[PDB]
């Protein structure tokens, strides 16, 4: 997971939103030791979400847990803290994480 | 208290006398074929190159060299036994060669 | 590649002669005498081959050279 | 002493010959059948009066006898019933079993035995290494205090526990009168017991075990020999291997050398160190241990494991002191990831809420543990929220309210911690 290559390089997510996608992936997996500044733990979390080592029954990967996230509150907090309009970007990240480079 | 009692080691000479009987009973070549072949080629290189050496010529050379070395060690063993020793030394080798006429 | 005549091999060769103990300095001496003997026989075989107008040394040249040195070898077409 | 021969025999299944787990084990030359079996050149020497073939005797020049190989009938020139068939003919020396003062049953010579004479063939089941390991684990679970294994050769052992012969009762002597030797009988290997010297009637027959413990603990030797080393095993061991568990010891900065040094300095100089057991912590070792700052994250994980495991006051004191020496921020971030605050809450609680110690010493502990809490980098109360250690701090400042420096330090600490925000965590659907 710490390697030179990146999971999100095979998706439509821009590199400026890679930490946003990794924070979504880490918060979706119910991790609590995670800190925003720790990029390594973010990469481990997104790697275990997209390529789990022990997937559950009839599930290829843990991407289905993203549907429990409340993206609206996350977009509201992003707009409050950083003055970024990213409401559609969270949806695009979610769709790309669930299926990397669909046929549109 | 699950330890194991060790069988200890043999006296110096017992395994020597065993392997003496074993090698004096069997007749295979004792020098490895490929290093001897390389050595013969290295010696032959000094006179004129591009000299091919049939496998039968190398085998005949190996047999003659082994016979010569075995005879020399028998004579050197007689020399060592004569000097009330059981270990052969280079001085016995030189003396055996001297009396044989090989060394001037 | 004179070091190719390894220490267990020369130990085995001494063991066939009935030798019980081996000095640590003897191995270089045996390598030297083996080199001298091989040098002489190889030289004689090479000049035999050169007289025979050939480019490949055959077993007959080797057996000839050895028999000319009083070390007649049986079993190789002599 | 009264004879115990039949009583000793009833304790196990008596064997007349070695049994094999399989036909491949125990074969001579690693199973390479020497079809040209080693035939002695001895001429058969038949005494016409007794009709006994005296060939291959003790003072004869039988090469096979010298090389510790037995003649086989129908293959050797010595003929049948030569004097080098001691194993096969089972011509054991006469022996008896007597109860010793401390060693249990022991073997004694019923008759005077000459030098180099064959005493008795060690008998047992020939087994492989895996079978040996399984049986060893089973016997150690059974608590057996007696060795019954001998190494026939590499990967091949002989077990004398359930089945064997009288030779299993021979006791170790550091100056033994007998010795075990390895011989070749046909295409098989045997282990015999021979007389090292002249032995008189009634004397005990003993041999040097040369124990390979395979990590087992030393057993004290009560042979009574003046040259006794005091323990079974040519493997200096004593207790210079572990005093505390490996993660806990490495958490304190101790290693195999530091665990060696303490025991070597005191136990060898007439001062008591208990047998290896981590249920009881030796406070003196922990106090005397040297402390160096931590700069490795695996060592931090071992420290966290030690905090989660060890209950001792002194080990926690020295770990906290080592953390005080430690100032690498990355190791501290790892400890935060490991939730060191959670462990430090319990470490506090056990000492300054439960009271197994003295108030002054507990005060010194609290002053020695507040400092690194004040010093570690912190950026968000999400870190503390994984422990709620602030609650423990309030409880202990309220309990020890008379000790005002602790209260003021905890005031400063909670004031500093309250300035931190909380890391945002995305709400999940319900
Ligand atoms: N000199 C000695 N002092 C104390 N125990 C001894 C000893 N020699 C041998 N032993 C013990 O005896 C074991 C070997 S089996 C020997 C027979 C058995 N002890 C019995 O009396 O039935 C060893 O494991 C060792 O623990
Ligand atoms: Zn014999
Ligand atoms: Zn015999
Ligand atoms: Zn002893």
């Amino acid at each position: 997971p710490q390697g030179e290559m990146d999971l999100l390089d095979s998706t439509r997510i821009h590199p400026e939103d890679y930490s946003l996608a990794r924070k979504m992936a880490a918060d979706a997996l119910d991790i609590e030791d995670i800190d925003d500044d720790d990029e390594s733990a973010m990469r481990n979390a997104i790697y275990e979400m997209v390529f789990p080592r022990s997937p559950p029954k009839d599930e290829d990967d843990l991407t289905f847990k993203l549907d429990e996230l409340i993206l609206d509150d996350y977009a509201t907090e992003l707009e409050r803290k950083h003055q970024l309009k990213k409401r559609s970007t969270l949806q695009i990240i979610k769709e790309e994480l669930q299926s990397r480079y669909r046929e549109i | 208290t699950g330890g194991v009692m060790k069988p200890h080691r043999y006296r110096p000479g017992t395994v020597a006398l065993r392997e003496i009987r074993r090698y004096q009973k069997s007749t295979e070549l004792l020098i490895r074929k490929l290093p001897f072949q390389r050595l013969v080629r290295e010696i032959a290189q000094d006179f004129k190159t591009d000299l091919r050496f049939q496998s039968a010529a190398i085998g005949a050379l190996q047999e003659a060299s082994e016979a010569y070395l075995v005879g020399l060690f028998e004579d050197t063993n007689l020399c060592a036994i004569h000097a009330k020793r059981v270990t052969i030394m280079p001085k016995d080798i030189q003396l055996a060669r001297r009396i044989r006429g090989e060394r001037a | 590649n004179i070091q190719g005549i390894t220490k267990p091999a020369i130990r085995r060769l001494a063991r066939r002669g009935g030798v019980k103990r081996i000095s640590g300095l003897i191995y270089e001496e045996t390598r030297g005498v083996l080199k001298v003997f091989l040098e002489n026989v190889i030289r004689d075989a090479v000049t035999y081959t050169e007289h025979a107008k050939r480019k490949t040394v055959t077993a007959m040249d080797v057996v000839y050279a050895l028999k000319r040195q009083g070390r007649t070898l049986y079993g190789f077409g002599g | 002493p009264a004879d115990k021969t039949e009583e000793a025999l009833t304790t196990f299944k008596t064997l007349s010959q070695n049994s094999y787990q399989n036909k491949t084990l125990g074969n001579a030359h690693n199973g390479r059948s020497t079809a040209d079996g080693m035939s002695c050149d001895c001429e058969e020497n038949w005494d016409t009066v007794s009709g006994i073939n005296n060939a291959c005797g003790e003072y004869s020049e039988c090469i096979n006898r010298l090389t510790s190989i037995e003649c086989i009938s129908g293959t050797c020139s010595c003929g049948d019933d030569c004097q080098n068939q001691r194993f096969q003919k089972k011509q054991y020396a006469p022996i008896a079993v007597f109860e010793t003062e401390k060693k249990g049953y022991g073997v004694r010579a019923q008759a005077d035995i000459r030098q180099d004479a064959f005493i008795y063939e060690y008998l047992g089941e020939v087994i492989d290494e895996s079978t040996f390991r399984k049986r060893k684990e089973n016997y150690d679970n059974q608590g057996l205090e007696h060795f019954y294994f001998m190494m026939l050769q590499k990967g091949e052992f002989i077990d004398a526990t359930a089945k064997g012969g009288l030779g299993r009762f021979c006791n170790h002597s550091c100056r033994p009168n007998a010795y075990v030797d390895k011989w070749e009988v046909g295409n098989k290997l045997r282990m015999g017991i021979f007389a090292k010297r002249e032995i008189y009637k009634g004397e005990e027959i003993c041999f040097d075990y040369n124990v390979d413990r395979y990590g087992a603990n030393p057993q004290k030797c009560y042979c009574g020999e003046d040259n006794c080393i005091g323990f079974l095993g040519g493997r200096t061991q004593t207790d210079s291997a572990n005093i505390l568990p490996v993660p806990i010891a490495e958490a304190l900065g101790s290693t195999n050398a530091q665990e060696q040094r303490w025991v070597r300095l005191m136990k060898e100089q007439n001062k008591s160190i208990k047998a290896s057991d981590y249920s009881s912590i030796n406070e003196d070792y922990v106090n005397s241990l040297e402390m160096r700052p931590i700069a490795d994250k695996d060592e931090a994980s071992k420290v966290t494991s030690a905090l989660l495991k060890t209950q001792d006051y002194i080990i926690l004191r020295k770990l906290i002191e080592r953390v005080s020496l430690t100032k690498d921020p990355e190791v501290l971030k790892e400890i935060v990831r490991l939730r060191g605050y959670q462990c430090v809450a319990n470490i506090l609680t056990m000492i300054v809420l439960d009271q197994e110690q003295q108030q002054v010493d507990v005060e010194s502990f609290t002053l020695s543990v507040l400092d690194m809490l004040e010093s570690w980098p912190n950026s968000s109360r999400n870190r503390i929220s994984s422990s709620q250690i602030e609650s423990v701090l309030e409880s202990v400042k309220t309990k020890l309210k008379k000790i005002q420096p602790i209260g003021k330090k905890i005031n400063s600490l909670l004031n500093s911690w309250s300035k931190l925000e909380i890391s945002y965590k995305i709400p999940k659907s319900q």
